[PDB]
RNA sequence: GACGGUGGCCAUGGAAGUCGGUAUCCGCUAAGGAGUGUGUAACAACUCACCUGCCAAAUGGACUAGCCCUGAAAAUGGAUGA
């Protein structure tokens, strides 16, 4: 089983998670800065009116 | 208030560049050692800031 | 467009592109924090409104305030009219994907919305918007005798037609 | 460097063999000083009349341009230029001609150094609050800014009026404020038919 | 003065010339790169290319090659012979 799937592409399973950060506008593009180097990728920055 | 002083400080502190060779100051738009020591080098590089 | 309802209780224009369908992002206060004076979005589907079937990508939005209302109003961009009239699987199911393909006919379609992108130019808006837009695109060609951004096609290296109304 | 602007020349021998001077009025203008941003909204009746049209290193370049017609080179025994000035040729009346470009009219904003008039009334919107912003105001007559349900450090209607217009003393107290809508139109040089010439002029006289 | 389409399409669901991928066009103009950086969450704001106002006659550049300088540091006190 190994041997057939060695031979055959593997491609990475990252486990990831996504975090739920709660700060201001103001200096979160400098907290997304440094995210960006640990392989971080945004899905989706929002604001939230309420809070 | 501050903040303009700060700039001024730089411009007296930070925007001088350097020649490498002595690493002595000059001035931020330079195209010379005007040393006689560098042996007149004309090779600048900017002085790195804080944020760099 | 211009605004649907006029800003009442002092002017209140904010801009962010709120793209495609999906999500619950609404403009307070893109230059500041969360909150501007109080919370008021209004309704987290108006980009959905704004947005059904003329793009799930790059999809811009003029997002105001009439003191707790939004109209729903875009700018008829360059982007949004010829996105429009495009097929539903390159508007869907496209918004971690590229997209440069589309070179069927717009033509007609542009001409009304010339109007609503500029009001005072000093040109034809049926005869400059075959230069302005179509070879300015690399997501709608309109007849296929123009180029997608070149100096073969759109300014009569190629074209015979070009102030003209085709 | 070395060249013109900072670049030679290959599309300014065109601007004197730009046009024929067919049309029969001419104005001197002062629309650069005011910007480009606004100043292309404004000409739609503008330009269809003759255009804006001419460079300013072809303005002297202009006097073999008036030879054609039946106007003398020089305006009035002077050609009045000494300031970023463009030509703009014009089919309106001898009437219309003296308020061609003011039909259509805006300003630019104020800049330091200067006041300038403001007729209209100042933008609004959600701005924070400041205390400090308060203390600037009491060199104004009017120490009040937040209006409304919203809050901000300006009102949404013009302090800053006619009659309070000055060289550099009240120009600081427009640097406090946060947007500058200065309405002052353009500005005509001279008026001009074809042999005689006029001053500025904003009426049909 | 340094624009309109325009927030160019993408990534985004913020990246709106300027974390960044690819195309990099047209209008209009005196002129303005789908943009040179500074700055900013990205913008905004500022500046650069680009143009023009004034002042008013020279300017710019890439090289060659004389002398000079830099390169060119070592051992009693010292050498165009002084």
């Amino acid at each position: 089983c190994r041997y057939a799937l060695q031979v055959k592409p593997q491609r990475l399973m990252a486990a990831m998670y996504t975090c739920d950060i709660m700060a201001t506008g103001d200096v979160l593009g400098r907290v997304y800065a440094v995210l960006s180097k640990r392989e971080g990728r945004v899905l989706q920055e929002e604001m939230k009116e309420g809070t | 208030i501050e903040p303009s002083l700060v700039i001024l400080a730089r411009k007296y502190k930070c925007d001088k560049m350097i020649c490498r060779k002595c690493y002595a100051r000059l001035h931020p738009r330079a195209v010379n050692c005007r040393k006689k020591k560098c042996g007149h080098s004309n090779n600048l590089r900017p002085k790195k800031k804080l944020l760099k | 467009m211009p605004p649907k309802v006029d800003p009442s209780e002092k002017v209140e224009v904010f801009l962010r592109v709120c793209g495609g369908e999906a999500g619950a992002m609404s403009t307070l206060a893109p230059k500041l924090g969360p909150l501007g004076v109080s919370p008021k979005k209004v309704g987290d589907d108006i980009a959905k409104a704004t947005q059904p079937w003329k793009g799930m990508k790059v999809s811009v939005k003029l997002t105001i305030q009439n003191r707790i209302a939004v109209p729903e109003v875009l700018p008829s961009a360059s982007a949004l009219v010829i996105k429009a009239l495009k097929e539903p699987p390159r508007d869907r199911k496209k918004e971690k994907n590229i997209k440069h393909n589309g070179n069927i006919p717009l033509e007609e379609i542009c001409k009304i919305a010339k109007t609503m992108r500029f009001k005072s130019l000093a040109v034809d808006f049926k005869g400059s918007v075959l230069e302005i837009l179509g070879t300015a695109h690399s997501v709608g060609c309109k007849v296929n005798g123009k180029s997608p951004r070149d100096i073969q096609a759109g300014i009569q290296s190629g074209e015979i037609e070009v102030v003209e109304p085709k | 460097m070395s060249g013109a602007g900072s670049k030679r020349k290959n599309v300014f021998i065109e601007k004197a063999t730009k046009l024929f001077t067919t049309y029969d009025k001419m104005i001197v203008a002062e629309a650069d000083f005011v910007g480009s941003s606004q100043l292309q909204k404004i000409r739609k009746s503008i330009r269809g009349i003759g255009a804006v049209l001419m460079g300013k290193k072809t303005m002297i370049r202009k006097v073999i341009r008036d030879l054609a017609d039946s106007k003398p080179e020089l305006d009035a025994l002077n050609t009045y230029l000494k300031q970023n000035t463009c030509i703009i040729f014009c089919k309106d009346n001898i009437a219309e001609v003296k308020r061609v470009i003011n039909t259509q009219r805006v300003g630019a904003p104020a800049k330091a150094g200067v006041f300038a008039p403001n007729d209209v009334i100042i933008p609004a919107g959600p701005t924070g609050m400041e205390p400090t912003q308060t203390s600037f105001l009491q060199d104004l007559k009017i120490a009040t800014k937040i209006n409304r349900g919203q809050i901000d450090i300006v009102n949404e209607v013009h302090i800053i009026k006619t009659g309070q217009k000055v060289g550099a003393s009240e120009a600081t107290l427009l640097q406090k404020l946060n947007i500058k809508p200065f309405t002052y139109g353009l500005e005509p040089k001279i008026i001009y038919d074809a042999g005689a010439c006029y001053s500025p002029s904003i009426s049909e006289e």
